[PDB]
């Protein structure tokens, strides 16, 4: 605009491309939807199906083959919020897994 | 420890399309 360009609040992004590749044949177990904004990856997940607060875990990962971080995840309602973008997350219910991929575009 | 690929087999799309692109 004027001289500069004023930008309200951050730009906002929710990344829609991943894919999921899992081992396991569980519906409730294979994420429904998932889109990150800047580092916050919302990962919508069939999580009704964990009570007393057993939620599952979750990790990311800097390559499809690298070590499995830990991270910071807060879980909202059926939603699993992992802070920090990676390129490759994974989730693992139990002892069963799912591996989540964000795409890059070109 | 994971001595076994942890995911493979089927890479589908899981992309945001859950009815709509977002709404």
């Amino acid at each position: 605009g004027s001289h500069m360009n004023a930008k309200i609040l951050k730009d906002r992004r929710y990344y829609y491309d991943y894919d999921y590749a899992t081992r396991t044949k569980k519906s409730w177990l294979i994420p429904s939807r998932v889109y990150d904004d800047g580092k916050f990856t919302y990962i919508n997940m069939d999580l009704t199906r964990f009570p007393t607060g057993n939620f599952p875990a979750v990790f990311a990962r800097e390559k499809e083959h690298a070590e499995d971080f830990l991270v910071n995840t807060t879980v909202e309602g059926n939603t699993l919020i992992v802070h920090g973008t990676y390129p490759f997350l994974v989730v693992r219910h139990g002892d069963n897994v799912v591996g989540l991929r964000r795409n890059k575009q070109k | 420890t994971k001595p076994a690929p942890d995911f493979g087999g089927r890479w589908k799309h899981v992309n945001h399309f859950d009815e709509a692109p977002t709404e």
